[PDB]
């Protein structure tokens, strides 16, 4: 089972920063990551899919790369309401598998 | 219509069901299985193709029994509709032929 | 050849835009491909994105801030780079390059100096530098000339149209109230000055201007 | 010059314009994708000839929709140019064998 | 994305000695690695590509080997001239990458 790491587990950054989010596989997997964010007692949100494509909705804001194991999401000038838990998950193996979680803190 | 373009076009059309089913059933098989990629439908798809063609990419394949089991039907229907398209071709060449010489 | 033709400079004020240019000769292929590659001073080479002209199909570098869009004029060989909303993280000497689709790059610009700054474009100002009267000589003589005051980077700094290439430095500019000032040094042989003239010629593409010093005796 | 050796003659210079044809378009289409190596023409020209023959090395391989597509094709016209020159070799024999017997 | 990895960063060589320049990447690349010099303020100058192959007009002093992660870049006989900033970029997988460079030192 493909492991997923997200280190480090806090980001403090300040406004208007930009951030980046690692996520890191334990084998290769393409492009077949997933970014999802959470706020306090909200449920998952797709970000960004296959690793860099936008959803609709999401603000520009943010963005995706890497391939193979090493992912980055990140966010051109963070701001208050990107305060959650940033969360990767990959498709290209069975299970589908989570990242353990970045927090972002502003 | 003869019947040899009829079976050509007949075999297509069907070759492009097995691909398509080929492809869901392979997604339905192979999910369960650690460590099987055939796991989502858009790759599968591609999968069905390269294997129905032969083609040995080798960066797609079943493992467990049931995706096999699909992968064989696919590879059977794809390599039998290929020859006979070339089987309806040397009906083609053949009367062709034929005509060319009087009879 | 000269290949790949970009301008020497552009000065862009912070949040504004450039247009960079890439004009291509010699063999021109439906296949090229022209890149583009961002060198911040004193930092390495970073890739930016490429296009294909005979198709106009661009592709970026995900990893960083899109600044750039590419585009081509198939008409007159130019490749163009836009680069939008710059900071001072922006500032950087941008090549572009031309690669046949084999995965090189054979030939390269001279690249663009880019300066995101508010300060006004200066021309320089340019002063011989000629040994006082009290100067023994060897048989080399250094001479020079000042380049003082000019604002964004960079100028170019020949000697007698570049005829005179051996024993010439010059110096990386300093940079004091939103100007720079560099000099650059020439040795010639004691014997063949000030008998054989020795004229500096500083060029500031940022201000289209190129000037000329003579570097004659005090008198 | 009789249908089936022109046919086959048309099918190989067909083959050889898909070829160049698929290893351009691969390019294009797989520049931009990260991780793919099917970015430089010289390889993309072996790439497009290992996928007409079906040769199965898995050293190269699209991983796009439009390279994948463009990879269909390829597979396509290489199988069916090889089957036309069967169908063609057929009706050489069976023409060479009906004079044989008199007819 | 292909990492490549220049260490060490500075070599410091005496005049006419062989020099070997480090250009490793993160994955296998086959011989998909070139070599570029760029002196004080010029441009980038292929020097060789390909891992191993001569350019026309570069000195034979200049050579390349290696193959899968690890490359070097070679001198024979360093002098004065070859002071610049030497950099490998592979062409195996999209995006094309670039070391960060090796300075060369007499």
């Amino acid at each position: 089972d493909i492991l997923l790491t997200q280190s480090p587990a806090i980001l403090s950054v300040s406004p208007g920063e930009r951030v980046s989010f690692s996520c890191r596989a334990s084998q290769s997997i393409g492009t077949d990551i997933h970014w999802y964010q959470q706020r306090t007692n909200g449920s998952p949100r797709l970000l960004i899919k296959y690793a860099s494509e936008s959803i609709s909705g999401i603000p520009s804001r943010f963005s995706g790369s890497g391939s193979g194991t090493d992912f980055t999401l990140s966010i051109n000038s963070v701001e208050s309401e990107d305060i959650a838990n940033y969360y990767c998950q990959q498709s290209n193996r069975w299970p589908f598998t989570f990242g353990s979680g970045t927090k972002l803190e502003i | 219509s003869a019947l040899h373009w009829r079976a050509a076009g007949a075999a297509t059309v069907l070759l492009v069901i097995v691909l398509l089913a080929g492809s869901y059933l392979a997604v339905l098989a192979e999910r369960g299985a650690p460590g099987a990629q055939l796991i989502t439908y858009p790759r599968a798809l591609w999968w069905s193709v390269e294997t129905a063609t032969t083609v040995g990419y080798g960066d797609l394949y079943p493992v467990t029994l049931w995706g096999r089991c699909v992968a064989v039907v696919v590879m059977v229907a794809g390599i039998t509709s290929f020859g006979l398209v070339t089987a309806a071709l040397a009906t083609w060449f053949v009367g062709r032929e034929q005509e060319r010489r009087g009879h | 050849q000269v290949q790949l033709q970009q301008p020497g400079a552009e000065l862009v004020k912070p949040g504004a835009s450039v247009k960079l240019s890439c004009k291509a000769s010699g063999y021109t292929f439906t296949s090229d491909w022209i890149h583009w590659v961002k060198q911040r001073p004193g930092h390495g080479l970073e890739w930016i994105g490429e296009i294909i002209p005979s198709y106009g199909r661009a592709n970026y570098n995900e990893k960083i801030q899109k600044k750039a869009t590419l585009t081509a004029d198939k008409s007159s060989s130019t490749a163009f780079m836009q680069l939008s909303s710059l900071t001072s993280e922006d500032s950087a000497v941008y090549y572009c390059a031309r690669e046949r689709g084999d995965g090189y790059f054979a030939v390269w610009g001279a690249g663009t100096t880019v300066t995101v700054s508010s300060a006004k474009t200066t021309p320089p100002s340019v002063y011989p530098l000629a040994p006082g009267s009290a100067a023994q000589t060897n048989s080399m003589v250094t001479l020079g000339c000042l380049v003082k005051g000019y604002f964004p980077e960079p100028v170019t700094v020949t000697w007698n149209s570049g005829s005179l290439s051996s024993g010439v430095h010059t110096f990386p500019a300093v940079l004091q109230s939103d100007l720079y000032t560099l000099s650059s040094s020439v040795t010639v042989p004691s014997s063949s000055w000030p008998s054989e003239t020795v004229t500096c010629n500083v060029a500031h593409p940022a201000s289209s201007t190129k000037v000329d010093k003579k570097i004659v005796p005090r008198d």
